[PDB]
């Protein structure tokens, strides 16, 4: 992780208002069984 | 400003209710008795918040 210092602008107030205990993120893969690139 | 919509018995012992009523185990889901020959208790009103 870099250091320095980066501001964060709101984008979008989605009101929702539902339960959320739990996430799982989601991950694109490439098809040439499938490899996928370098990221973190 | 949450809306449930969940189905499932509630289960007040520890005997699993699965999915379906029994002992210490009742519906959360109750019926309405909107009806026009009743008094106030009985009569639906619409609410807009």
């Amino acid at each position: 992780l870099p250091q320095g210092f980066s501001a964060l602008e709101p984008l979008v107030d989605l009101p929702i208002g539902i339960n959320i205990t739990r996430f799982q993120t989601l991950l694109a893969l490439h098809r040439s069984g499938w490899t996928a690139g370098a990221a973190a | 400003f949450e809306r449930d919509i969940s189905t499932e018995i509630y289960q007040a012992g520890n005997k699993p209710c699965n999915g379906v009523a029994g002992f210490n185990c009742y519906f959360p889901l109750r019926s309405y008795s909107f009806r026009p020959t009743y008094g106030v208790g009985h009569q639906p009103y619409r609410v807009v918040v």
